[PDB]
Parts: structure tokens; C-alpha cells; sequence
């Protein structure tokens, strides 16, 4: 009986299990404390059980292990990781470990780890020798991320719209810029469930920071892959450590020649949190933001790449535009030009309720030649020629109109050529 | 085989559509009763108006699905009757159609299509003449009961309840609303 | 194509481009032109704070060593790699050998110096420190020709109209100090060849009554000189 099963179950199962075998007044404490107490009481019988989570190392040599369902929160559910484990299994941050856990004896509160049985979804012994991420060789996004879902709704119409306006590649680095109330979050949804439906092989990861709790809870119940989200109620350090540990966990996953995709909303919020938490360097720019603050989220964004010998790391991060606050710009032109692709949106298109609001002319990609073939490259270039003249709102109206009657993007291509 | 499954699909779709109809009627009479009553339940009135809306959308969807199933049943019946009539009198049809139906395999695609449309037109005048002389038409004896249960045309309530057209963005937002209301009613 | 055709030997020069103008492949073409036409000269491709994939592409599509700094690490790495490349260039000068440097980009290096230089109170419009000005001046003037033997030369890359305000100030002071500056975009060509500032200064006095040859000094010659492409015109601003 692993921690994951009772961690995932709702309150009803927890309270029923507590009242069945002798937990008193268990309904009036926080859920992480509830699972801690009930699992400690159950493990008082000395039955070793499996564990799951992601480990991290604090300032001291001792390390902790967290759970994904707990939104990567440090609490009573944390699992001990002794430094001896770090030496004897070359452990580093972000490795997902599965194995027997140790019930707590006198002198300790949390649960320790008896043994390891699965490191990064792999046998611990064969993972002792491994290639570090630092010396990996970046490469272009050769593999096209075919996200055309083909289900039959206007949401699929939006999917086809950014298929015709963007070239999403496996392992690329993408930025999304849009004004508030333009369609960012559920565009990221589109990306998430389209990747889930079209590419089940690759793992889906969605990172949300300082977002409203209702958005978090509707995102958690809509995406197939696991999603990590920390609301605005928590301090800046919460978001900072969430982002660090999630990006380095994705690093560890892609080190195993895996295809990892991270959807970030937003990156401006991450930069603001880092600026808040980082010590001042004494060299402040316009808007109350100093120099070294921007480095951390900016290397964070730069972590995305494609590995020549196996594995890819795609990051699709949103950037806020024209919100009336100067630092939002500061970040906007600080990250501008550092992404493999840019996706722009306009609020005025959303004003007339034409959706999505992607700016066809402004949106673009770097090195389209290597990603696709020559025939489809020219086939999209001729669309660029024919759709460039009229206005972007007129362009989108025209595109959605003559794409509504067409089942797929290809049939759209051969239906345009005859005209 | 296919006709039986299509028939039960159509009948259960009709049952579901009737279920949605009486649910919408009950919600409408409840809302009218609370409007007529002196009780000033603004929140309850808004909730009932949302219920009326979502029930109307569900009735529209049920009517559309029932219409589609009815059309599928009729199409399958027509196809089966034509298949067996053709297996019976293929030589009889071909004796009349020979002037432009022989050498079908060796004819090119455009010639094949032109011959097909010519025969199509000719049989169309044949059908209109047969209907002009005008007997009383009756169902095939093999599958009469299924067709008479289904009927020649669907209910007028089905066709006029599906008169309005909803953009599929509205369809999906109503899907979320209906799921939320079903969850709330279950709770 | 050939560096001797464009940059020659011993003299500095710049190329300035806007975003989305074709910088990377142009630098590639310059690189292999140097490699084939003049294999004797030591190739040196340098990149500052740009995407790692392009760094790998640069260092894999050329033969010379490419010391580059991706855009992940902070600007201290950029500044210190700047001093160490300039010191190794000076050593190669003492080695009696010619070198060619393909740096990208000097606007990046300049505003990295700006955001890293300690505050000295000599800031100007836009918070540009004077130290972050004449340290780049020292680096850019270290590219002088070697008059005793061999010849060092560098090709410069600069970015224009990037939606910011820091870049055009250093661009105009490079204009003040530039030797030769290849241009790609539309407006800045007329901005340089026909200075709008000088035009406004002249128009403030309208047609200034320049006595005698002072009026005739300003001359413009367009010669359709023979070029391998075929009749490429050359326009010269003849002054006295
Ligand atoms: N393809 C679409 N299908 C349905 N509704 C859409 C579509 N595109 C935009 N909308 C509407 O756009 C509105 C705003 O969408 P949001 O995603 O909430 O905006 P936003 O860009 O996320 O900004 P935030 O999250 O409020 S700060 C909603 O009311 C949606 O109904
Ligand atoms: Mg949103």
C-alpha cells in the first residue's frame, strides 16, 4: 500500500479509514497532517510499504522527499533522505524514487526510506552510471509535434489555427505574448490535451504560478498529465522552489532520453517572484528590478533544448503584455528574442469575440526548414502570401470561415490551391 | 442484424428524448409556479432559469440524435431492401439498362460517370411515372413491424425542437453546464 | 564574400542589422569565405548571450575554434570571456600571426557592461555609465592594425531597433567612431548617408550663403563601376 493511493483519495475515504480502525477526531486537521497521522498509526504494525515522490536537498546535507499530489509542498508528509543515500546511490535533486519506507521510531517525526526499488522509473543499480545534463549537446527541433487533434469542435478549430500559424517542434523553446483576458490559459489547455491525445508517448507537465485557485482546480481536472500549481496566496519562495524543483526534475527526466513538455503560465510572474526573493545587487534597472534577479528565470527559460542522442525538453512559457506595469515590459524585452518561436495575440480581436486571437503576421518560428519538408514549407508559405495582405482580424475571420467547412488541415491546403 | 440494433438504438433515443421533454416541462412549470408565487426567491429564480436553459439545450441535443438515428434506420432499411431486390432482379434491370451499362469495366472513369448519371436520370423519370399512376405504397413484409414502429417521418416535436441552431462553442459550454448541474443534482 | 574584399586586412568594421534580418547565416557565409579564401589567417568566431543551439551550429559548421557564451549564465561570464579573448588576441599579435574575429554582438557586450559596471555617478540619458562606454572603447580600439608584421582585423555585429532604448545610443556613438558599417534595413541607411541632424542644422538657416568653394565642396558622385555581379553603382560623398 503506497502513499500515492491514499494521497489521491478524497476526504471521504480518509475519514472512513480513520473511523474504521480507531482514529478519533480526525476530521478537524489539515489533509497532509491527516494522511501523516493515519499512515503512522497504520504503520505502527511494522508493515513496510512502497513510496513515491520527488527528492530535493536543502542547505544541509540532509534531503527531503515530496509528493506530486501535495502540489510539491513541504509538510508532515515529507520523507527523510539521509546523505548516506546520496552517496550510495549517486542521488541528485529531482530523481523520482520508489521503494520501501521506514516507520518512524523514537527521535524522528517523518518517515524514512528503508530501501530503493525504482529510480526515475528504472532499476537503481543500472542507473548508477549516467550522463550529466551539462555536457549534453543541443540540437534543433527536428521532430514535428503534430497536435492536430481532429475531434470536431471549434476548440479543434483553434488547434488547427495555431497549426497553420505556428510550427511546434519537439524540443523547441517557445514564448507566448498576449494581453490579459485574451485566451492564454485555455490555449495552454489546447496544447496540453492535444499533446495528450496525439502524443501519449511523451510526458505532459503543466506548471502554474500565482494563479487563482479556481483556475488551478479546473486545470487539474482537465489535463491528462500531472499538473503542478501554486496559487498567489503562498509567498514568493513557494513559487521559486516549485519552479526550481520542477525544472530540475524535468532535467532529470530528459536525462533518461525522455520527451518532456513544460507549460508555464506565466514567466513574467516567475521573474517577479525571483526579483522579490533574490537579494539586491545594488544595480537596479527601470521598474524596481535589478540585474541579477532576471538571470534565474532567464536561465530557467534557456534550459529548454533538444538532445542529439536522445530526449527533448520543450518549454512553452507565457509572457504578460501591456498590463500597465513597467516591469512587465522590462521582462518582456529582456526575454524577447531568446526563444525558438514566438506566438503573439491581440486583445482587440478578442473584443469582437473572434477566437483565438493569434496575430498571424506577428507569429513566427525559427529554422522552419529543418523542422518540416520543402513541400509543406512552400504550402504554408503560399498561405502566408495570400493571408498577409488583409488585416489580422479579417485574416482570422477568413481563415476560420473557410476552415470550418474543412475537416483537416491537409484538405484545407488542397482546397485552397485550386482557388 | 443491423436493422435490429438500429431499431433499438432509435427507440431508446426516442425514450431519452421524451425523458428530456418531460424534465424540461416539469422545470418550466416549477419556474412558472415560483414566479406566480409571492415568495421572493431571486437566487432560486435564477437557478431555475439556468435549469430551463440547460434542459432546453439537452432536449435539442436529444431531438437531433433521435433524428439522426431515425435517418440511419431508414437508410439501412432502404439499402437492405435494394440489395435483396437487386439480387432478385439484377438481370431484369440490366436487360433494360444494357444500351449504356455494358462494358462498364472497360469504360473510362468519365464515361462510367456519364453513363451512371444517364441511367440515374432515366430511372428518375421511371419513378415519377410510377408515382404519377399512383397506387397505395406499403412496407416490405420482411421488416414491416420495425418500419411501422419507426414511422415514415419522425415526430413534428422532434423536428421543431431542433429548429434552432447552436454554435458548437455554445454546445460545449452547455456540455460543461449540464455536467455541473448533473453533479449538483446528484449531490 | 571574401573578407579582404569587404573588411580588408588590419582595419576594423561593423555590420548592423535589425531583428529578423538574416544574421546567423550571413555570419556563416563570412566564416567559410574566410576559411577557403584565406586559410592562413586564424579564424575566431565568438558569440555572446544567444541560444545554445545556434552556438553549437556555429561551432559545428566551421573549422576554427568558437569560444561562445550561451544566454543561460549571467553577464559576468560574458565580460570575463571578453577580456580573455582580447588577451589571447594580444598574445597572438605578439606571436606574429594574423587573426580574424567574428564577434556577435557588440551591442550585447556593451549593454552587458552597462548592467555589470559598478555605479560611478557618470550615468547619462537612459542610465548609461561612462565607464560602460570607454571600456567598450578600449576593447574596440584594441583592434588597431599591426604595423610591424601581420595584420589583425575584426568584423563587428550590432543589433538595431530591437524595441528598446539602450541600443540606439551605443549605435550612434559607434556611428561617431565607426570605420565602415554595412547596413541592411531601410531607414538607417539614409540616416547615416544623409544625416538628418545635419540636414536640420542646415535647414535652420535654410540655404546658407556659403561663400565661394564652400558651396561647391558638397558633391555627390554616382559611378556605375564594374562589379562581378554586374554594374554595381558606387556613390561617394565628395567634400573639398
Ligand atoms: N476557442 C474558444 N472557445 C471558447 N471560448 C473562447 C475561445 N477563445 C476565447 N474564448 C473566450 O475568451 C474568454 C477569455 O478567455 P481566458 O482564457 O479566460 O482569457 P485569458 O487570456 O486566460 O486571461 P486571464 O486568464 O483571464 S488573466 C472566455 O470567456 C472564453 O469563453
Ligand atoms: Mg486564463
Amino acid at each position: 500500500m503506497n502513499l500515492t493511493e491514499l494521497k489521491n483519495t478524497p476526504v471521504s475515504e480518509l475519514i472512513t479509514l480513520g473511523e474504521n480502525m480507531g482514529l478519533e477526531n480526525l476530521a478537524r486537521m489539515r489533509k497532509q497532517d491527516i494522511i501523516f497521522a493515519i499512515l503512522k498509526q497504520h504503520a505502527k504494525s511494522g508493515e513496510d510499504i512502497f513510496g513515491d515522490g520527488v527528492l530535493e536537498i536543502l542547505q544541509d546535507g540532509f534531503g527531503f522527499l515530496r509528493s506530486a499530489d501535495s502540489s510539491y509542498l513541504a509538510g508532515p508528509d515529507d520523507i527523510y533522505v539521509s546523505p548516506s543515500q546520496i552517496r550510495r546511490f549517486n542521488l541528485r535533486t529531482g530523481d523520482t524514487i520508489s521503494g520501501k519506507i521506514r516507520p518512524p521510531k523514537e527521535g524522528e517525526r517523518y518517515f524514512a526510506l528503508l530501501k530503493v526499488n525504482e529510480v526515475n522509473f528504472d532499476k537503481p543499480e543500472n542507473a548508477r552510471n549516467k550522463i550529466l545534463f551539462e555536457n549534453l549537446t543541443p540540437l534543433h527541433a527536428n521532430s514535428r509535434l503534430r497536435m492536430e487533434r481532429g475531434n470536431g469542435s471549434t476548440e479543434d478549430l483553434t488547434a488547427r489555427v495555431l497549426d497553420l500559424a505556428s510550427l511546434i517542434g519537439r524540443g523547441q523553446r517557445g514564448l507566448i505574448v498576449a494581453p490579459p483576458k485574451a485566451g492564454k490559459t485555455m490555449l495552454l489547455q489546447n496544447i496540453a490535451q492535444s499533446i495528450a491525445y496525439n502524443h501519449p508517448d511523451c510526458v505532459l507537465m503543466v506548471l502554474l504560478i500565482d494563479e487563482r485557485p479556481e483556475e488551478v482546480t479546473e486545470m487539474q481536472r482537465l489535463v491528462k498529465g500531472e499538473v503542478v500549481a501554486s496559487t498567489f496566496d503562498e509567498p514568493a519562495s513557494r513559487h521559486v522552489q516549485v519552479a526550481e524543483m520542477v525544472i530540475e526534475k524535468a532535467k532529470r527526466l530528459v536525462e533518461h532520453k525522455k520527451d518532456v513538455i513544460i507549460l508555464l503560465d506565466s514567466i513574467t510572474r516567475l521573474a517577479r517572484a525571483y526579483n522579490t526573493v533574490v537579494p539586491a545587487s545594488g544595480k537596479v534597472l527601470t521598474g524596481g528590478v535589478d540585474a541579477n534577479a532576471l538571470h534565474r528565470p532567464k536561465r530557467f527559460f534557456g534550459a529548454a533544448r533538444n538532445v542529439e542522442e536522445g530526449g527533448s525538453l520543450t518549454i512553452i512559457a507565457t509572457a504578460l503584455i501591456d498590463t500597465g506595469s513597467k516591469m512587465d515590459e522590462v521582462i518582456y524585452e529582456e526575454f524577447k528574442g531568446t526563444g525558438n518561436m514566438e506566438l503573439h495575440l491581440s486583445r482587440k480581436i478578442a473584443e469582437k469575440r473572434v477566437f483565438p486571437a493569434i496575430d498571424y503576421n506577428r507569429s513566427g518560428t525559427r529554422k522552419e526548414e529543418l523542422l518540416t519538408t520543402q513541400e509543406e514549407l512552400q504550402k504554408m508559405w503560399i498561405l502566408r502570401k495570400i493571408i498577409h495582405p488583409m488585416g489580422e482580424i479579417d485574416a482570422m475571420e477568413f481563415l476560420i470561415n473557410k476552415l470550418a467547412m474543412t475537416k483537416t488541415n491537409d484538405d484545407f491546403f488542397e482546397m485552397m490551391k485550386r482557388s | 442484424t443491423a436493422l435490429q440494433q438500429a431499431f433499438d438504438t432509435c427507440q431508446n433515443n426516442k425514450a431519452a428524448w421524451l425523458q428530456r421533454k418531460n424534465e424540461l416541462a416539469a422545470a418550466e412549470q416549477e419556474y412558472l409556479r415560483l414566479l406566480s408565487g409571492e415568495g421572493r426567491n431571486v437566487s432560486r429564480l435564477d437557478e431555475l432559469r439556468n435549469i430551463i436553459e440547460v434542459r432546453k439545450w439537452q432536449v435539442n441535443q436529444a431531438a437531433g440524435r433521435y433524428i439522426r438515428s431515425h435517418e440511419a434506420v431508414q437508410h439501412i432499411s432502404i439499402r437492405d431492401r435494394l440489395n435483396d431486390f437487386m439480387q432478385q432482379h439484377g438481370t431484369a434491370l440490366a436487360a433494360a439498362l444494357a444500351p449504356e451499362l455494358m462494358g462498364y469495366s472497360e469504360l473510362t472513369a468519365i464515361a462510367r460517370n456519364c453513363a451512371i448519371q444517364r441511367a440515374t436520370d432515366a430511372l428518375r423519370e421511371a419513378l415519377l411515372s410510377w408515382l404519377a399512376k399512383g397506387e397505395k405504397i406499403n412496407y416490405s413484409a420482411q421488416d414491416s413491424d420495425i418500419l411501422t414502429t419507426i414511422g415514415f417521418r419522425p415526430d413534428v416535436a422532434s423536428v421543431d425542437d431542433s429548429r434552432e441552431k447552436f454554435t458548437p462553442a455554445q454546445n460545449m459550454i452547455f456540455s460543461r453546464k449540464s455536467a455541473q448541474l448533473a453533479s449538483r443534482q446528484s449531490v
